[PDB]
């Protein structure tokens, strides 16, 4: 990205190859370098327990004249990430329309063997996976760009909860101010 | 001149502590750290009509 | 507005934003089946979050040449989660289905589909007089595609569209319950099958409970686009499924 | 009354089954700046779960209500520069990183200040060590804005009638005191967009409203034959707390102390692709 | 007569004309997890008669010079009937086990076994500072067989029958709920055994809840017969089993 | 309400007279696994005694209430080596043989933790020793998992902010405080027949759920012109306990930290023969 | 918020003692040693039937 700015917006394209990935990530917000600096990666860097669950928003900023349909899911702890949309399906996941309304929200349940979760998240306390997949594809019109992008929003729902204030580690100095 | 009251817990298991204030000044007393009250609608409703979640948020 | 549905099985969701009305088998929802119309005796299983769930089938292309296709089920989802599990290690089985197709095209593309589930879609093989392997009408979720022309090959069955393999009009399928696709005012269609069979359970490999087919009767068509294709999916959800018959697996 | 007597719990999961109907509670709009309030309900089947977690760990009064360092500072009990033999400190929170940042999440606070003091010594390294000394003795005083400020260690500004002072011993326990809400505003501002001159000139930035006082250190009358240097370090605990406006944390670095000055910095770290996941 | 019991699970039943009294875990009878102590948000499986029913494992050769044998669960159980798919498909689990153990002999054979059940059992490699792999320890429902002497090998673990790998007395092992088979007055042992663990759900294919031990404390013995072997067989069935977070099947 | 009001005892043997019917407590049978409840007032006769001893040293919160040692660590004031002047240790219950058996008695255990530090310190030998020096003071410094870890004494890090510490003077009591009950789980276990990965492959046994974090000691500022070396002794002492799953104590000698390896050892003494009782 | 309590003493010979908690956290308190209740039977009973002692074990 020689432009910070393209770290927001997620490429999409017409006459895409059927059943094909758009995205995935590992669900560590407090770890993993894409929830690392969210609003609420920062949040949670400042402790060293967490639980509850988790909202993604999807926004559709394309043309008006652009419509398409993608499967967003999410798989529980594994020993194997999906690779493929019928892979995928299997775990929680929803069926997004686009339409009037440009945004849908996928609810990430908290299913978990204990109470809380690290923040230093490691293997006995993985959380899983988060993957997007083309439903139908997009089509547009004539006399339209051919490409289009989606933004992702996350927030905690009303029963999170964080525990153990601890010093966070992304700021240092090394003389006196 | 006594305050009695109850201290943190778990779920299922005197739980009661006593405090006195020595100084005549406010700013000495301990930390009030026994409040929980909260209200995220500031910043998560700051719209000025109501929107109803069921419905549609547009039309 | 009531042009928004959404419909919740198990841990999926589906959310459509501009569908027509949703069909109701023959009027009728699926329920479990009544004490004083069972006929086996031992106690059935209901793994319900599990085996009621929406699963996505592959995805198929729609041409300007596009004839149409044909899905059989529950050979659709013999392979498809704990389902297919429940499927092989029963002898005896239920479920109603709710079935979902999705196409989506901007405003200056045209054409119509016809949605429809046939019960007991018996079919006839090209050549009268020569029996065919369960092979050519149903090998998993994959689609069988109908054709223009009469079959002349002896293995597979006659696909001739204008008779829909069954010998009677194509016309005519309107009888059973339907839902059309026009690309004008709809993107998808929902229907909501019932279990329908001659007996309170039946074997789940042996006999096909229902067949559902997708028929262009508006041939797609479009000028001066970059989108040279409209991708159409398939998505079933079991309902109140139950087994009976516990027994080792069917290979 | 020689007594006076004086559990919130973050929500709860309830049943949800299967649905089918025009409610579409997934679908929203974030054009409207409003988060959506869907639950984990309203999109799956749940079970009925009661929780019993409970945010007391995340009010504000618990999360700034710990004591941290902001000045460290050495002098020594004899030297030839007078100005070796005692501290000068400005009072401002923005010298120590960790803290600064903490307090940076808020554009307004308003709170009382617990103040700790903790000051050890040591003999400095030489060709002749051996010497006998009493315990040490220690002075701090705090001069408010506009009050005569000592130029040397035996000045008579030492002799405070009005200024609080506190006199300390070596081997006690760390000294510690009190100070209420002492801003001429309604509340502390950490960040300030404007300038001190009425023609939009001169000094910038949270600069112009910083008017605490001072702090002053000595050694009471300790002169040992031989030089021994002795380090204070000053801790502040906010105390019954208050904030306003919260701000998204700082990202850059720091590398002023009375300014915001920074260098650009990348938003996060890379990865092989979007699909990596490994 | 009290030595007469019947066990009925699902379709399987289990009778016994020769068996003692039956244990019951810690006093505890397994059950469903309540609303009050569950942590997962979505709703559980519940899979009834077809997880819960008796699966027997394979059957072991009782000779004078046996030593004892373990297994671990549920990876015994791993590959058995519908309860290895609802474990491979699922990320959380929780059910009790009913452990009912068969060895017979005639009147004239002598021999005690101990039947004991361990939960974490822990175990030590045979070289101290050396890791061993998740294959000697458990590879299935197959048998492992302890020694009368000291471990060697540094691929296996300490198979020491008087330490029983753990590092312990072996004879303080009744502190377990346990059983004995005496062949005068008894020919097998069941054990109830209730869910135990830190968490309300646990994977069952990371974690082994608990071990099954049989060790002959008295060695078999015999004179002038036929018979050159006394078979001992192994039966579980899990008791009140509901599973959480379907995903895709673990290899 | 200024106050409010907030003897169990063995059992008692019965007279027992001769007794001849055909009711035969002696006999019973151990393979049902049922442990036989007969009295000697069953077998023999017996007079009326009332007994009043009590189990009251029993119990578990008394047998685990008792300060036991679980590390020690040295550390000097000066020297070349930067490793040398501080100490980092893993928080484990397992290091000290006593405790760790004592611990090792249950499967599952749930209870606060009273922790007392005892510091002392002495000068090294060298060709000059005369030198005169302050009281020290001593740091400690605690950093839950994940947090930023010291690379050296005089790091920025010592200037905690959020992480708890305690600084202590030698001369006075040695320091304590109380810890509750931090384990993501419902009890602490100190055993775990389990894998790290879902594939059943890295990591085993309970050195999977240690994450404790870490405790950190330094000198705050003392650097004397001679070495000063500096020893700390940890001590735990669980209250308000609770134990599940009994298990037999260990019978082999502990050879890992973290792992239960072993050596087969004889299961008892021997003597001359069966009969041999001088 | 006092609590006051017997303490320990022999079987024929003002035996007690008062205490305040002064700290907000109950992990703070002092050891609640003086509970004395025990029931052997989850390990020396766990069979399902009832079994008398003097009637025999068998039959
Ligand atoms: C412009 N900044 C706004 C925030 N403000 C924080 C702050 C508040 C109070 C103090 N008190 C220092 C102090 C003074 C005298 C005394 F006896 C003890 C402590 C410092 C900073 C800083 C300015
Ligand atoms: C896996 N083992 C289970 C038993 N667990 C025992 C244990 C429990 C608590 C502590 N606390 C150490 C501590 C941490 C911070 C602090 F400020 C004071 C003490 C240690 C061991 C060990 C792990
Ligand atoms: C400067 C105050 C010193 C207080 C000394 C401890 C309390 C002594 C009185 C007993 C408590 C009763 C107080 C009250 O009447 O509210
Ligand atoms: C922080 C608490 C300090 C308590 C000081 C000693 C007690 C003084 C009050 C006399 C006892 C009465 C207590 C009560 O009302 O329950």
């Amino acid at each position: 990205t020689t432009d910070q700015m393209e770290m927001f917006r997620i490429p999409v394209t017409i006459n895409a190859p059927l059943q094909q990935q758009v995205f995935g990530l590992r669900l560590q917000p407090g770890l993993d370098s894409v929830f690392k600096h969210t609003l609420l990666g920062e949040i949670l860097n400042y402790y060293a327990h967490w639980s509850g669950s988790m909202k993604l928003t999807f926004v559709f900023c394309g043309s008006a004249m652009a419509t398409g349909k993608f499967l967003i899911a999410y798989s529980p702890p594994g020993a194997n990430p999906p690779k493929t949309r019928k892979d995928a399906m299997l775990g929680t996941h929803i069926i997004w329309d686009i339409g009037l309304q440009s945004s849908c929200v996928l609810c990430v349940p908290w299913i978990s063997q204990t109470h809380y979760r690290l923040v230093q998240q490691d293997e006995y306390t993985s959380a899983g996976y988060v993957t997007c997949w083309y439903q139908t594809g997009m089509i547009v019109p004539p006399g339209t760009p051919n490409s289009s992008s989606i933004m992702c929003f996350a927030s905690a729902c009303n029963d999170f909860s964080v525990r153990m204030l601890r010093d966070t580690p992304f700021i240092s100095q090394d003389n006196k101010l | 001149g006594a305050q009695v009251s109850t201290q943190k817990t778990g779920a299922h298991e005197i739980i009661h502590y006593t405090n006195i204030n020595y100084y005549k000044d406010a700013a000495s007393n301990s930390a009030n750290r026994q409040d929980f009250t909260q209200d995220p609608s500031k910043f998560t409703e700051p719209v000025k009509d109501v929107m109803i979640k069921s419905l549609p948020a547009l039309n | 507005s009531d042009r928004v549905r959404s419909i919740t099985l198990g841990n999926s969701t589906i959310t459509t934003q501009e569908c027509a009305n949703v069909v109701v088998g023959y009027g009728r929802w699926p329920t479990y089946l009544r004490d004083d119309e069972a006929t086996a005796e031992d106690q059935p299983t209901q793994p319900d979050v599990a085996t009621c769930r929406f699963y996505t089938l592959d995805s198929i292309k729609w041409e300007k040449g596009s004839v149409g296709w044909w899905w059989k089920f529950p050979e659709a989802l013999s392979d498809m989660g704990l389902f297919g599990q429940n499927m092989q290690y029963h002898y005896l089985g239920r479920a109603g289905y709710t079935i979902h197709v999705q196409c989506n095209a901007s405003k200056f593309h045209q054409g119509c589909l016809l949605v429809v589930c046939v019960p007991e879609a018996e079919m006839g093989g090209a050549v009268v007089g020569q029996a065919f392997s369960a092979t050519a009408m149903a090998n998993g979720d994959k689609a069988y595609e109908f054709t223009s022309a009469t079959q002349s090959d002896q293995t597979k069955v006659q696909t001739a569209i204008h008779n829909a393999g069954m010998g009677v009009g194509v016309g005519n399928l309107t009888i059973y319950p339907h839902q059309w696709i026009n690309l004008r005012t709809n993107n998808s269609a929902t229907i909501v099958m019932p279990y329908i069979n001659s007996v309170p359970m039946d074997n789940m490999f042996r006999h096909y409970n229902f067949t559902l087919m997708v028929i262009p009767f508006v041939k797609l068509d479009y000028a001066d686009t970059a989108s040279t294709y409209v991708p159409i999916t398939v998505t079933v959800a079991p309902m109140c499924a139950e087994y009976n018959g516990l027994r080792l697996a069917q290979a | 009354g020689d007594v006076e007597e004086a559990v919130v719990h973050v929500a709860d999961t309830m049943r949800s089954g299967p649905s089918n109907s025009a409610s579409v509670p997934a679908l929203t709009a974030v054009e409207t700046g409003h988060t959506s309030q869907v639950t984990p309900s309203d999109t799956m089947q749940t079970r009925h779960v009661k929780n019993y977690h409970s945010r007391s760990e995340s009010t504000v009064e618990n999360f700034l209500g710990r004591s941290a360092c902001v000045y460290m500072e050495e002098y020594k009990t004899t030297d030839n520069d007078v100005n070796k033999k005692f501290v000068a400190w400005p009072i401002n929170t923005k010298q120590m990183v960790q803290m600064r940042r903490k307090l940076e999440m808020f554009t307004y606070l308003r709170f009382d200040m617990e103040v700790t003091f903790v000051i050890t010594s040591r003999q400095d390294p030489g060709t002749t060590l051996a010497q006998d000394m009493p315990v040490l003795t220690h002075q701090i005083m705090y001069v408010p804005p506009g009050g005569p400020i000592p130029a040397k260690v035996d000045d008579y500004a030492w002799q405070t009638s009005t200024n609080p002072s506190i006199f300390w011993t070596e081997g006690n326990a760390p000294a510690r005191m009190s100070i209420p809400f002492i801003s001429i505003g309604n509340a502390y501002s950490n960040f300030y967009d404007g300038w001190s001159n009425f023609d939009q000139r001169g000094s910038y930035g949270y600069n112009t409203l910083n008017n605490l006082g001072h702090i002053y250190v000595r050694h009471v009358s300790g002169s040992s034959p031989h030089p021994i240097t002795s380090t204070i370090r000053v801790y502040f605990k906010p105390k019954h707390t208050r904030a306003w406006v919260p701000r998204p944390p700082r990202l850059c670095q720091y590398k002023k102390a009375f300014s915001v000055d920074f260098t650009p910095t990348p938003i996060t770290d890379t990865r092989k692709d979007i699909n990596t996941v490994t």
